[PDB]
């Protein structure tokens, strides 16, 4: 039974380890980080600054969210400044 | 359109950054379930749209054992996880071939019967 | 020894991705 | 001609006035139509009126005005030819699917009036070629239309029609929509299905066995709507269909197993106590096996079967705490849940219904970790659950420690809130009202937070601050601190000159709850000074 | 009364319209116990229902069109007449549509059943719990049938069944037919089962318990 | 109702369950709409209870009900109490014309 349990545990570990992202696993931080092929031409901007894989066709494909996050990002970052500067008395 | 519905609510509240985001539930996951694909899109073409958000290490397309044609779903692991947060969120609800595909985070368990299909895929993605 | 697996990948372009742009 | 062409002018001028016209204009022209409807030819009335409703340029406002005219004419003339029946069903039928229930009801009154006007024989002759249609949308519509006709004329008169469509081997879509008609009939009649359920059951059973899956699913949903609408009585009939559900559950998996578990799950509470224990224990295995299902449908069904099975006496609460509950809370409280509302409602309500069997302190015990989570919309759901659970079970189970941690999390999650919601007020209030005497050692900081929040610059947090006082005033009397009543009342009376009305009203409400409770003579401001400061507020 | 613990079925309660009384037996000779307060109504039926799992309380229908389930009790120093549930029916008067004047109870106490001359017949499904509980009524409407002699058949828990002699209000000839009704607990409705025409001289009905 | 003619009541055999009124319609006789001197609780038929529709107010049948609904003393004297289930079914022309008038 114990052996079986051990085996099960091992398989679970294997499952988990396979699933984990590579950069996190080596990690320790935060033309490829792991030497993977990288794109050439200028890509659209991104939240995390990740660079598209060498194999990207070069068409925008997006629901349009990633740009709307910046609008909220800029907003929230702006109203921290507007709140004090528009203060009056 | 299920997931796309969430992020609009979420963003509206200014949730901003993963600690408060539901994407934080995962962190150990990389593969993404890619649903409602068209039938004729193959592994290479699913490996077109999804490098916009990162660098894929693996891919699996689900296809019938006999006739060998698309079931219509795939499992694609990005090298750096946070691509997953990026792909699920940004590209979900997007049209290809008339039908709007679905993405979501997934825990992916390999199946014996495809074992060779892994090296056969890997060797191409192992080129880079 | 006949075939590795009956299924195998492709890594080939479909006409759908190129077509939508043009 | 020129004499009757004047009538052709009068109807056009009238209908114009109703659609686009002044209020006092259309108001009188409606009277003119209703009184003159008999002397105008219905051929001319409908022949002129109906073409307007087809175009896309009409607004909902201008559309309902024409609809009302149709209703007022139909209820009067009393007899109508079949072509106009078909036309009026083409115009009115799409309304039953409309986004808001008002349009649904007003489009329903049309068909329920026409069903009496046009009689039984005509409408059925209109539906027969329509159900066979290849279109999805039309079939979806006239399923609902057919059910409205069914309730309107009684279901027995229209029943052999449903039996024909359901049992028809000719066309497949005829079977499909013929089964959906049983759905909306089950919905409209409510509990009143009952006596008719046997006749209805003539359709479903065999119509369940079709080789095509999408019919097999629709029958499974019909069994769920009939099962819930019936309630405990209907068991004796469903025994005939109870057997194939099991040979369907143990095999087909996929999206079908979701539907069949919905059916069986809805069949449980109407089963005898003997069978209930069996069928439950059989279902729980599949439930646990299906926990990981990514499909929204299947999760929704699992929450249904757990939702119902708790009422079964056979399963013990120890059985729930040892096994099902921990597997529940960890899987279904993931923060990804809190984002979509329709599944939020089901998870919260499921937890609440599990709170009956489970210990109140156990349910609340598992609900403290989601309260202390950082995510705001997730903490909100975690509040909802505590609110409704406390409302049902009361606080009598809670030990001092959980009683401390709960109120701590409610203070924290209280102070960072964003959207305007009463769920904290009631809930944080439902706690207070229940444990009020036991509240005393916690009352000092709470009030202080309010006294901070009143000074906050945002109007909402000031609303939410003042509102929570009005709930505490009765329990503050029970905690006997009058000096805090006076200190509050003074601070509010000072804040009583606020600009924002929406907050100011709440402030005055807190003033009210303070004044009614406390001794009149001991009020500091006092009343005699209070009122002359109120008299300018009335303006 | 006067006994710490005793339960014996020998006792009886008797009512006349307004007036009401309680009498005792088992001493061999009927004794008067209590004469209750002035009721101020017309009591049109009185029946004792005995329900499983407890004293018995009398199911009492009257004018005002209210089914009144009443428990006589010992309160303060003397017996009092205490009400449990009164369900509204029809209108307040004696009248022919009013589902009173014919009342009987399933011998196992599962359902009270009421009717009227002509028109409607009702059945209330009785349940007991921490508090007494009455289900919503079950209707049968026979528009022109005027009812007489409602006496009810006992049952083994199978299903409540009852018999009436119904004579038609509008008929060219005099026809009184006996009719059986079986309330189906499964589907929760009252069913017309057997309708047998008998000679116009028919009087009344009684039930034979088992024959087995 | 009393003031609005297009409304249609139920009038079935009242069941054992009490109707409910929304905070807005709170404290009103379902018959004559009198705010004063209540008498008895209303009772609604099965077909007016069933599911979510049971929670709605019995007058406006839109907002959720909270308090029990009462018959005023006069409507109990006239006997309009015991007619039947006093639940409004259709919403009426006024409410709909308001809804579409605003938007
Ligand atoms: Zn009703
Ligand atoms: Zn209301
Ligand atoms: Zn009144």
């Amino acid at each position: 039974s114990k052996y079986e349990d051990e085996k099960a545990a091992e398989r679970e570990q294997y499952l988990k380890n396979l699933n984990m992202g590579d950069v996190q696993k080596l990690g320790i931080n935060v033309t490829s980080l792991l030497g993977r092929k990288l794109y050439d031409k200028p890509a659209p901007e991104n939240r995390f600054a990740i660079m598209p894989g060498s194999r990207w066709d070069g068409v925008h494909r997006s629901n349009g969210f990633e740009e709307k996050w910046f609008a909220k990002q800029n907003e929230i970052n702006e109203k921290k400044v507007q709140s004090y500067t528009l203060q009056e008395d | 359109n299920k997931i796309q519905q969430i992020n609009d609510k979420e963003l509206q509240s200014g949730i901003l950054s993963p600690h408060q985001s539901w994407h934080n539930e995962y962190k150990d996951n990389a593969y993404i379930y890619i649903g409602n694909l068209n039938r004729e899109l193959t592994e290479g073409d699913i490996l077109t749209v999804f490098s916009e958000y990162g660098v894929p290490v693996d891919v699996i397309l689900s296809r019938d054992e006999n006739t060998g044609e698309s079931q219509g779903f795939a499992y694609l692991k990005y090298e750096d996880q946070r691509s997953t947060i990026l792909a699920v969120d940004n590209l979900n609800g997007f049209k290809i071939g008339g039908r709007a595909l679905k993405i979501d985070h997934t825990f992916y368990r390999p199946k014996r019967s495809l074992q060779k299909y892994y090296e056969a895929v890997k060797e191409e993605l192992d080129r880079d | 020894k006949s075939q590795y697996i009956d299924i195998m990948p492709d890594f080939s372009p479909s006409g759908l991705l190129e077509l939508e742009s043009n | 001609l020129n004499k009757d062409e004047k009538k052709e002018r009068t109807l056009s001028m009238l209908l114009l006035k109703i659609k686009n016209g002044n209020t006092a204009s259309r108001r009188t022209s409606m009277r003119i139509l209703t009184d003159k409807a008999v002397t105008f030819g219905p051929e001319m009335i409908f022949n002129r009126l109906l073409p307007i409703l087809l175009d896309r340029s009409l607004e909902d406002q201008e559309r309902h005005l024409m609809i009302k005219t149709i209703d007022r004419v139909l209820y009067q003339l009393g007899d109508l030819t079949k072509p106009y029946v078909h036309k009026i069903l083409v115009v009115a039928a799409p309304l039953l699917i409309d986004e808001d229930p008002m349009v649904r009801s007003t489009g329903q009154e049309i068909i329920t009036n026409l069903s009496t006007v046009a009689g039984l024989k005509t409408i059925l002759t209109v539906m027969r070629p329509d159900i066979e249609n290849e279109d999805e949308y039309v079939r979806n519509v006239t399923s609902r239309a057919a059910a409205v006709v069914a309730k309107a004329l009684g279901v027995n008169q229209l029943l052999p029609f449903i039996n024909a469509a359901c049992h028809s081997r000719k066309s497949w879509k005829a079977r499909h929509t013929g089964i959906k008609i049983v759905q909306q009939i089950g919905i409209l009649l409510g509990i009143g299905v009952l006596n008719h359920l046997t006749g209805l059951m003539s359709c479903i059973k065999d119509c369940l066995m079709d080789d095509h899956v999408p019919v097999r699913i629709v029958t499974a949903h019909t069994l769920s709507t009939l099962a819930e609408n019936s309630y405990p009585y209907g068991i004796e009939v469903f025994n005939v269909v109870l057997e194939p559900l099991w040979k369907g559950i143990r095999s087909h998996r996929g999206k079908v197993l979701s539907s069949f578990l919905k059916a069986v799950g809805s069949m449980i509470p109407l089963m005898d106590p003997e069978y209930a224990g069996y069928y439950t224990t059989e279902a729980m295995r599949i439930i646990r096996r299906e926990f990981d299902s990514p499909d929204d449908e299947m999760k929704k069904t699992i929450l249904l079967v757990l939702q119902k099975c708790s009422a079964v006496e056979s399963i013990t609460p120890k059985f729930l705490r040892e096994e099902i509950a921990p597997e529940f809370f960890q899987k279904f409280w993931v923060r990804r849940v809190a984002l979509d509302r329709p599944l939020n409602k089901v998870v919260t309500y499921t937890t609440v219904t599990l709170a009956k069997k489970l210990g109140c302190s156990y349910t609340i015990d598992k609900l403290l970790t989601p309260l202390r989570d950082e995510a705001e919309p997730f903490r909100t759901m975690a509040v909802h659950a505590v609110t409704r659970t406390v409302n049902l079970l009361g606080t009598a189970d809670l030990d001092e420690r959980l009683e401390t941690r709960l109120i701590d999390a409610l203070l924290i999650a209280f102070q960072e809130q964003t959207n305007s919601d009463s769920i904290i007020f009631k809930g944080f209030g439902a706690v207070t009202v229940s444990l009020d005497i036991r509240m005393k050692p916690f009352l000092a900081p709470i009030v202080s937070t309010i006294l901070n929040h009143l000074k906050h610059k945002t109007p909402l947090v000031r609303q939410h601050a003042a509102d929570l006082c009005a709930i505490l005033i009765p329990v503050i009397k029970n905690c006997h601190e009058f000096e805090m009543l006076n200190k509050l009342n003074i601070i509010l009376y000072e804040s009583l000159g606020e600009v924002y009305p929406e907050v100011l009203g709440s402030i005055i409400n807190a003033m009210y709850c303070i004044t009614s409770v406390m001794d009149l003579d001991k009020l500091q401001p006092p009343i005699n000074q209070i009122l002359p400061t109120l008299t300018p507020i009335l303006r | 009364l006067e006994a710490g613990s005793k339960r014996e079925q020998s006792q009886l309660c008797v009512a006349t319209e307004t007036h009401l009384e309680l009498y005792d037996t088992a001493d061999g000779e009927l004794k008067l116990i209590a004469k209750f307060q002035n009721l101020f109504a017309t009591i049109t039926s009185m029946k004792s229902l005995d329900l499983p799992h407890w004293p018995t309380f009398l199911a009492l229908t009257s004018d005002s069109g209210n089914l009144s389930i009443v428990q006589i009790i010992m309160h303060a120093g003397a017996l009092r007449l205490k009400t449990l549930v009164n369900q509204p029916l029809t209108r307040t008067t004696l009248r022919r549509v009013s589902p009173i004047s014919y009342m009987e109870i399933d011998p196992n106490g599962r359902c009270i059943i009421l009717s009227s001359v002509e028109q409607n017949k009702l059945c209330f499904l009785v349940d007991y719990a921490q508090k007494l509980r009455i289900s919503s009524p079950l209707e049968i409407i026979r528009p022109h049938m005027v009812t007489l002699d409602m006496a009810v058949v006992d049952v083994n828990f199978n299903n409540p069944c009852f018999v009436t002699l119904e004579i038609d209000n509008a008929a060219t000839q005099l026809s009184v037919h006996l009719i059986f009704y079986v309330l189906e607990l499964g589907l929760n409705h009252i069913v017309k089962k057997a309708d047998y025409l008998v000679n116009p001289s028919a009087n009344f009905v009684l039930s034979l318990p088992d024959l087995s | 109702s009393r003031h609005q003619f297009d409304l249609i009541m139920c009038l079935k055999q009242p069941g054992v369950q009490t109707g409910l009124l929304c905070e807005k319609c709170d404290g009103k006789c379902p018959i004559c709409d009198s705010y004063v001197r209540p008498k008895r609780k209303v009772r609604v038929c099965e077909n007016c209870s069933f599911g979510k529709q049971a929670k709605n107010c019995i007058i406006c049948n839109l907002n959720v009900g909270v308090n029990d609904a009462f018959y005023c003393w006069e409507c109990c004297r006239l006997g309009k109490d015991k007619d039947g289930c006093p639940r409004i079914l259709n919403l009426g022309s006024n409410r709909l014309d308001r809804h579409f008038e605003k938007k």
